[PDB]
């Protein structure tokens, strides 16, 4: 009973903290949910839908809020079962931590909401799908990225920019009088900022030929500055993505070597109780052994590389001692003849 | 030899239970238990075929006795225990410390007593360096 | 004439199943063919053009009809020729597939509106259309590569997702009044939404100078992130059929392994009626070898790797063979010294 | 003199031919004019602009006439230097060649409007524009990269092509009558295409607000399928253009490979009239020895790899040699001891 | 005092010139407050917001000029310190680098201003934004990439035009007369810039059904072209970035083979005053051991291949040897028996 | 020697019906037919090439004499039945089942009868382990 | 040898200004600021882990004899060497110009006195070619 | 030897013109004419780099008779050829056909006159088999 119960109390804590399977299909369905309320809230903000959008609401808002009350209480109950916090007072120093804050103070205020309010349920809601992360997983990959690309997307923001300004500026001078979308500066940016970007809403464009020219010959080199970062993140997210893959095989070729070493130490030391005794360890050995060789896929060219380089280096040393042997020989020659 | 063989006989009759000449893996699970750890029906499995050499799912008496025929050498795992002793040596000194031994052994895997990681230091770490290279490892493990 | 029948029987099931060079060009007509058919509905959907388009759509349909019928009769002619499927019952049991499923209740909707139905014909040529993969070739390789970029994928859906509602929230308090085109927060997601995508249609767009700066400083990170995915999925696709690419030229490897290696066995064994058989066998084994040695290019750097380390392997086999020369020759030094 | 003519006639030859540098300067420079022409003609079809348009592009065409006939002339003259065509004959034989055919009909098209005819003028600088490749290479290379990817961007098509159909229909059946931009099927699968594709004119947009919903969840998915082919066609162009850098490369190294031989061949059999030869033919010995193994630039993992295991083969064919050289002395050894 | 004059005077030139940590966090607070200052120029343009614009804007442009005289005044007393330049002369001398230059000719004219002025603010606050780079790093890397991708780029250019061209025309042809935004050619190539590069402003778009025929199957391929260079720029920075890093890595190696030479030389020669010595040099010879080892990381397949290559090489000189010996071994066999 | 040149004079009589002293495709294509196997064009002409060495088109006697002088040892093909064998090795054991041979050479390439099979197993098989490594198959066919 | 540890006991005598068996951090920088050298205390540090095997943060007496006990050789430093030339080897020639030497010694790393980089050009240019070859110097310094 | 030394005095002196000891480019240029081979002025630098040692941008007498001293097997060009033929060999059969040689020393390179490779094929081509093997030519041209 007991057993079962810290058993349970584990696999629950594992599925709400850093889960596997399922634990991503109820994940998946609490995110659903919450997207259901937001979208009804939004339908709600309509006036002719007004009616029935806050009916749905209520209840759903009323479901969402138990949902995240009852999860609160089991994350916080969960927490006591990790060696670094339990009983009492080991619950609440977990909760010490700003996470815990910021989930618990959106509970809280939807508590309060629940007990002008349309702001403030769009700020809860924003905040509830904010804490879906619970990791910050999306946001520390996406900075990662940043700060390694950082000359390129550095590059592509300068040049954009200053494409962006001069572009503006001359339109600006060939527009001035004769389109009213351009009567100020602050306009003229505006349209440059919504062509390059390739939006084009089409309520400031040139009109004067001499500005459509201008425009044309800096609007092919602004979207192209424009385009470039979205590219640059995608292949940066690419190669961190890839590299946390290979780090993440690196340590699955660890454990195992960890179990091959105690194994064969055990087969080494272990030489009809005692007999059975080193049937199972030796069978244990092969087992492990075959793990871990299967673990030691290559995974990459750098990979078998280094693999291979150190039984290069082993060859080195072997050939050393054959050179030694022969040198051996060769001055024994002369001394037995 | 023949005495060899006929303790092979009686740890193959404490094993197949059944008494058929084939461990079948609830006659290993048994056993096992009586050992006291916890096998897995996959791991179990997994077991039989790497000491099956037939791939009947049980393990006849010929095969379990050229099993403890395989003597380490035999074994030709010098190369996986180098590969392994590299994984855990990150700045490639050719050597490890002591310390990382125990850590290791008592943190990864199948866990080890301090008995067992205190007996590998003494064999191993001959020079009582606490540094034990890889080779002298291997080397003593297989010779 | 029987075996030239079933010789037809199966170049036509090869053709109708996966084709490989003029079979694709017949595809290529049966799908040119039908989309024909569906732009001539989108004309006759017109009111202008109706009588002309419908007058070719009659008969064009009728052709389409006609094919398709044919063809499914071929395909299933053809299913008996398969082991898998012979004879009579072989047949049907081959139809209980749901792909075949799909087609045949396609062919029968398309009789039955033959023999308010431009809605339902709408829907029998998209259903048509899809038909025309026959492999989910298309959809397996999309969702592969979804799965395998799921991590990049996700971040670029929450981070994009979470700018859009923050952005659309922030400008419709910035524009809840001046602008008529924000008076309600689901006109404001409308418009964050066909921004953010690059759309730009511009029936709503901010005009309170402090919302337009809010858009700005939305806009640029919120088209970056929307534009992410298009990136990373090329990439995939480029990746995956790569893959495909590798896996198919491995096994073009292992067929020729296992055609020399038998020649080779013939070859061995077969050692003026017997020497021309061995001169015939050992021919064959030099052919066979050629188009072995030549099927092993390497293709990749790892292939190559692997390839290469296999002998440094047997290397290190033969280092330790003269070390063990060597060791003897050493031995007996002082023995016979 | 003559020698000099030759000289003369090769070089222009090239420099029209194939070019390498400041002939691309020129190339550079009548494309430039050929431009301006463009734009002035472009000028020209405005009604105010008129007068001074067409009084430029009068003597810019004359200009660019002559400049073409010229370059035709000398065309044919140089063609005659090359072995493949010389002399009376081999000028129009070379000339029977179906770019000679496209240019030349250019040039009488161009002096029979010289000598509605906007038209036939637009046609003609179209028709300049295309001539100004003449080698097909951007062109191959374009094919050659979507025959590559074929696969890929035939998954996009078709995922696309499906996407926009079946969004068009959804939204029309949604819009057939509250908005009167989608009265038939038409408009609205005119209006996904210049949604999907991000255009986004504005003259056609969803207003039903169900409408709007379906209208988001597919132009999602629509304009990130719609946008994979840009990043798939420019992956395949740096792909190909890598590659045909690597077989330049590859070239470079065939060439001095010959060089190095035959030096060789030279230094070794040429073993003070004589002793001056052999100097000057071993100098030209290290001089093509260093030149041929500057040009062993790995410029690429597999190169380098490949380099090496030719030379691991060798090492196999030594540490056989050792082997059989230790099996001699082992079998020595009982027979002499 | 004069040292640590010296040290302060060299600090705060690296400081100004190339920086490495929080010199980078003092050139971003001055980027901001430049462009602080570049839109509230932005504001002033505005009618209403004139006032309080140029009022803040006053206090900020005097902080700006004087903040950028200080620094052109402290750059200078830096360059004395680099031995290129020392005393009074020498800082002259520096002071002749163009880049000089233009820095204090928007010096003078922001002094000028500051004792129709609106657009000499623009342009000189331009011109400063482009001072902030101070090394053509961005410049130098965009022209970098567009030259090594120059015959994608082309390809590109190339293509997208002569689609653009050729559909403007085609468009043109279908709606000469029903579509009065088309009226004149140039309305056409407006409209195809537009909408290929996907901006789609919506004031000119075709209408005729045919017209709208010939839109799409050509903006399709078009919107394609025009979105390529994009992707193809993003992977040239990529590539060029990773490049840089690769040859930084190369003389962060370069630098501790160095160290690791002499102190190995010193360590060697060196064989308590004399042990003292020779127990600090080997004890420094250890460490620059590991310090250079360490800087020998791959960082590259193509690096560890090198590495490896140069000791397979040595491998070969080995092998030879034992060749040699043992065929003396061989030789000597008969001579002795 | 003079006895096996005669026999393959005579070999070549039986291939060379023209007579002529060069056996072409179409003597090739006809002598095939006789022992009933269905060869194409291209690949006897690649069959030509392989085993021609004037690279006229047809097989002189000389050079149909030095192939049937060319052993398999002379042949160096080791490496490429090793590179063979490690295909069909996936798990890299250094063995591969007697049943996978069964299944590879009665489902790919040239497919062999089953006494082809069952004799390859006698030689190779020497171990009698159902387990045929690549390194004895290789030594025993080139030795 | 016995005269060798009494002169290394010298040598820690003059180093452990402490007396307590171990040179501190503080210890190492007095004696290196006695041989005006200007070390940082991270340097000083990597030094210490480099030269100490308990890791105590001193080294004690028998850690440095251990250290003076470690000849060139044992060092096993001859692959860093070659690794080190090669990178100066630009052209890869197999040796480097005696300028060469002197601009790189001269600007690189711990810049050696003129007298130091003369003597390493008599020692090591032995063939006095001015293009030292890095196979001869790693062979003197080891042997 | 001390004959060979005179020899090479007068080739020498046939060189260096000037007669300071040095055969400067320009001498060079000249003897070359004489040879009616055409050299250009950045060639000819790296001709003299090349067996310049001293890099004083003249070949002074000892350098002219060290490059005559250096014999093919000094020269270690061996890998150089194994990798050019490896170049020409496409198919990597290990020979090339003597028709391939022809064609490419008449169409490559230092174009050879039908003399030079007639003898190249008579000396390489010891086996007169058509298809040289590099391994031969190398070691015959080294050996
Ligand atoms: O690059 C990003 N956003 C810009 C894209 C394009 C351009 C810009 C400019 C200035 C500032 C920004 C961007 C000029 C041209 C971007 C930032 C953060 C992020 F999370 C995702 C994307
Ligand atoms: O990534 C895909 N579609 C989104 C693109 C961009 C963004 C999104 C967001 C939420 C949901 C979706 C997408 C936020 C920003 C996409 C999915 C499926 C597919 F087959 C092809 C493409
Ligand atoms: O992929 C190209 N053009 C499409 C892009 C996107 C999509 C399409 C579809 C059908 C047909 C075409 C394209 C559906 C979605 C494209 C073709 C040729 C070319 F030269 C350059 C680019
Ligand atoms: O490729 C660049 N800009 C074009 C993009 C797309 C197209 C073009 C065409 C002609 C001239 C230009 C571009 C036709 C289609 C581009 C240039 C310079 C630069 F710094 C950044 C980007």
């Amino acid at each position: 009973r007991n057993a079962f119960y810290r058993k349970l109390q584990n696999f629950l804590y594992n599925v709400l903290e850093r889960p596997r399977g399922w634990a991503f299909i109820y994940h998946a369905y609490v995110f659903l949910l919450v997207f259901s309320c937001l979208v009804l809230s939004v339908f709600s903000t309509i006036k002719e839908y007004e009616k029935s959008s806050e009916g749905a609401l209520y209840i759903l808002e009323i479901v969402t809020i138990v949902v995240f009350g009852v999860e609160y209480f089991v994350r916080i109950w969960a927490a006591g079962c990790c060696c670094r916090y339990r009983g009492w007072r080991g619950r609440l120093k977990f909760a010490r931590k700003p996470f815990c804050v910021i989930d618990i103070m959106v509970l809280i205020a939807s508590i309060a909401v629940l007990a002008s309010a349309l702001r403030s349920l769009r700020f809860l809601q924003i905040l509830r799908m904010i804490r879906m992360d619970r990791r910050g997983g999306t946001w520390k990959l996406l900075g990662s990225v940043v700060y390694a690309h950082s000359k390129e997307l550095v590059t592509a923001w300068y040049i954009g920019f200053l494409c962006l300004i001069l572009a503006s500026f001359l339109v600006y001078l060939a527009e001035k009088g004769e389109n009213d979308h351009f009567d100020t500066y602050a306009d003229a940016l505006w349209w440059g900022l919504i062509t390059l970007t390739t939006i084009g809403y089409g309520d400031k464009y040139p009109q004067t030929w001499n500005g459509r020219l201008l425009a044309a010959t800096f609007t092919l080199i602004g979207v192209s500055f424009f385009a470039l970062p979205a590219g640059i993140l995608g292949s940066g997210f690419a190669l961190k993505v890839q590299e946390q893959h290979r780090q993440k095989h690196f340590e699955k070729r660890r454990n195992p070597a960890a179990g091959l070493i105690q194994s064969a130490w055990r087969f080494y030391a272990t030489n009809g109780l005692k007999v059975s005794i080193r049937a199972v360890c030796v069978m244990r050995f092969l087992v492990s052994k075959r793990k871990f060789k299967e673990s030691l896929r290559p995974y990459d060219v750098m990979d078998v590389i280094e693999q291979y380089s150190a039984g290069h280096l082993d060859m080195l040393s072997r050939i050393k001692s054959l050179q030694s042997r022969v040198d051996q020989i060769v001055g024994r020659g002369p001394a037995i003849t | 030899t023949e005495e060899q063989i006929a303790e092979f006989k009686e740890a193959f009759s404490l094993f197949d239970k059944d008494g058929d000449g084939t461990i079948t893996t609830k006659e290993l699970g048994t056993v096992m238990r009586s050992l006291g750890q916890n096998p897995t029906e996959a791991e179990l499995q997994d077991m039989i075929n790497e000491v099956d050499a037939d791939g009947n799912g049980t393990i006849d008496f010929p095969e379990f006795l050229t099993m403890m025929a395989r003597k380490m050498k035999d074994t030709d795992s010098e190369e996986e225990i180098r590969e392994a002793f590299r994984v855990f040596d990150k700045d490639g000194n050719g050597y490890i410390s002591a310390a990382e031994l125990r850590h290791v052994m008592t943190n990864l895997g199948e866990k080890l007593t301090d008995e067992e990681v205190d007996e590998m230091i003494r064999e191993a770490d001959i020079d009582g360096d606490g540094q034990v290279n890889y080779e002298e490892f291997v080397q003593m493990m297989t010779a």
